[PDB]
RNA sequence: GGGAUUUUAAUAGCUGGCUAUUAAAAUCCCG
């Protein structure tokens, strides 16, 4: 019954983040350790002639930056835990997003230590330029 | 990699994957949008959003380590280390159905304190927007063998509640006897998919009103406690997992726990199979290998109760000797062959089953010796045997008295924890039936430098008379035999005792 | 209903052999 979902070697990490007080923390510490990053990401193949915003409603990645799928890039939504923002909604499932070309080795690490812009949607010093 | 693991199982039933928006893995893709080079193309079909699908919470492994978190998943050893904090936990379950098909969630939760807990199904539900925590439909396990679970499927309970009454009933438990909670499992899959509703890990925290370690974690407060101030805490933080099959045992929990005790015979309930998963742990490591080199910190008033010991017994096996005239000393149990009391002129053997010195021998009794060792006084101090015999001072710790050095144990038996882990056998007390058990009474030799006793045995109280020196020395023995009788030990004597022997001193 | 081991079949891939996925069967454990 049921279809698999998860590969056995991102499942050590995983049920360490559904255990934590805090899982953005134990993730970047498991990372930063020596640990392997998450895998299996859902990553889209584009033309690579997009604007290059952090997050969209559809494939937006320049020649600089890899396009994922939103929930596949959310440790929440990997370790179906419970969001932390507000109302429990996630800002990336059902979107897309652009990583730099430089940063695709964690994307999950990526989306927890950077955010986007609040005025030009872009990520902080990635793209951004609000000076 | 490769190998695909049934954590984080799809359980719906819908007959497709999900958009690459909306999929939290590559393998949860549908393969009509997938490519040859492992990406997902953004087809131009629509997604079928809004929707709700139950995952599996079965194959959690807290197998990682990192810099800073301890190690949850201990050995062997470092159990024996923390025995006092062994609780039993075992966890009954339900199907889900109707909606779902794939995964069980907790339905009956039981302790090894005799404590059940009946909770509603709840399970993970992923939807479009993120995820939810919530009750979700379920059946009880098809069979006659589970059949008693078929009522609790309408008597649960709501989470949060159950998680505050496990945390209190941990603290009232745990309170006096560690700063940890190890939780001693039978199959530590289930068990631990039903551990994440309540338990809470990370780095080792500090209590916040104490100096104690913090045992509880609290998500409205957002701190931490141990269990004296973990008064309307929620959740439980850094418990111990043990698991007793990993040990090397081949059957199910009760033939393997019914093959060497029969007092934890019960009807089918969560408390009796962690009851029974605490006892087998205890066996396996208290009785099939004992002696381990392990020393345990005190706690109370150990060091007080070993002084008390030594001076009740200077006192009775002094008065013993001296009455009836007994020439003859068997002192069976003997670890060092260090003699209680050196005043009298009498012959001393010395006898144990592991002598530490060439002074002492090898013996074991069964009953069988008591014609052998009929020529004089034998001493029984904290020795167990099935049946004593009738010209003897015997001294044996009652299980029934339980205390915070007297952990339950196997088969009605006792783990006693005094800087040393003994595991006692049941006080039966068939085993006395040739003995009677000694009156209280003083002994006393020392010259003098209110009080009124019929039972003190002194030149004073002889002449009708007392002085401030006995006055003070009868009250601390009261003091001192009164910590070793509340303590657990019951004394036993020979059938023909009485104090009238001892005025010819 | 969940998992582990073994065996078999199909699919996919790699270099006579090997792995993975899926399905079926047997044994054992949990429910
Ligand atoms: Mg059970
Ligand atoms: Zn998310
Ligand atoms: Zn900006
Ligand atoms: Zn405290
Ligand atoms: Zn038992
Ligand atoms: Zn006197």
């Amino acid at each position: 019954a049921g279809s698999n979902t998860e590969f056995a070697s991102n499942s050590s990490v995983l049920s360490l983040v559904n255990f934590t007080v805090d899982p953005q923390k134990a993730y970047l510490d498991f990372v930063n350790a020596g640990g392997a990053p998450l895998t299996n990401c859902v990553k889209m193949l584009t033309p690579k002639t997009g604007t290059g915003i952090a997050i969209s409603v559809k494939p937006e990645s320049t020649a600089d930056q890899e396009t994922y799928g939103g929930a596949s890039v959310c440790l929440y939504c990997r370790a179906h835990i419970e969001h932390p923002d507000v109302s429990g909604v996630c800002k990336y499932k059902g979107k897309f997003v652009q990583i730099p070309a430089q940063c695709v080795r964690d994307p999950v690490g990526f989306c927890l230590s950077n955010t986007p812009c609040n005025v030009c949607q872009y990520w902080i010093g990635y793209g951004c330029n609000c000076d | 990699s490769q190998i695909v693991t049934g954590l984080f199982k799809d359980c719906s039933r819908e007959t497709s994957g999900l958009s690459p928006a909306y999929a939290p893995t590559y393998v949860s893709v549908d393969d009509k949008y997938k490519t040859s080079d492992e990406l997902c193309v953004n087809l131009n079909l629509p997604a079928n959003v809004p929707y709700s699908r139950v995952i599996s919470r079965m194959g959690f492994k807290l197998d990682a380590t990192v810099p800073g978190y301890p190690k949850l998943f201990i050995t062997r050893e470092e159990a024996v280390r923390q025995v006092r904090s062994w609780i039993g936990f075992d966890v009954e379950g339900a199907h889900a159905s109707r909606n779902a098909c794939g995964t069980n969630v907790p339905l009956q939760l039981g302790f090894s304190t005799g404590v059940n807990f009946v909770v509603q199904p709840v399970g993970v539900v992923d939807t479009e927007w993120g995820n939810m925590l919530t009750g979700i439909a379920a059946r009880p396990p098809p069979g006659e063998q589970f059949k008693h679970l078929v009522p609790l499927m309408h008597k649960g309970a709501a989470w949060p509640i159950v998680r505050r009454r496990i945390v209190q009933m941990l603290s009232d438990t745990l309170d006096k006897l560690s700063d940890y909670c190890t939780f001693v499992c039978w199959a530590h899959g289930f068990a631990l998919t039903s551990a994440s509703y309540f338990c809470k890990i990370g780095k080792e925290q500090k209590c916040c009103m104490c100096n104690r370690r913090a045992a509880a974690y609290s998500s409205p407060l957002q701190s931490y406690a141990c269990w004296t101030h973990s008064c309307g805490y929620d959740y439980v933080y850094n418990p111990f997992f043990v698991d007793v099959q990993q040990w090397g045992y081949v059957g199910n929990l009760a033939t393997n726990h019914d093959r060497y005790c029969s007092v934890h015979q019960g009807a089918h309930v969560a408390s009796n199979d962690a009851i029974m998963t605490r006892c087998l742990a205890i066996h396996s490591c208290f009785i099939e290998r004992v002696d381990w080199d392990i020393e345990y910190p005190y706690i109370s008033h150990e060091k007080k109760l070993n002084s008390c010991c030594r001076i009740v017994e200077r006192n009775v096996v002094r008065a013993a000797l001296l009455a009836g005239s007994f020439d003859k000393v068997y002192d069976i149990g003997n670890p060092k062959g260090i003699p209680i009391v050196d005043d009298p002129v009498v012959d001393w053997h010395y006898f144990d089953a592991q002598p530490l010195t060439r002074k002492v021998q090898q013996l074991f009794y069964t009953e069988d010796m008591a014609s052998r060792f009929a020529d004089g006084l034998c001493l029984f101090w904290n020795c167990n045997v099935p049946k004593y015999p009738n010209n003897a001072i015997v001294c044996r710790f009652d299980t029934r008295v339980h205390s915070e050095f007297n952990l339950p144990g196997c088969d009605g038996g006792s783990l006693y924890v005094n800087k040393h882990a003994f595991h006692t056998p049941a006080y039966d007390v068939s085993a006395f039936r040739d003995l009677k058990p000694l009156p209280f009474f003083y002994y006393s030799t020392t010259p003098c430098e209110p009080l009124k006793s019929a039972v003190c045995i002194t030149a004073c109280n002889l002449g009708g008379a007392v002085c401030r020196k006995h006055a003070t020395e009868y009250r601390e023995y009261m003091e001192a035999y009164n910590l070793v009788s509340a303590s657990g030990f019951r004394l036993w004597c020979y059938k023909t005792f009485d104090i009238y022997n001892l005025w010819s001193t």
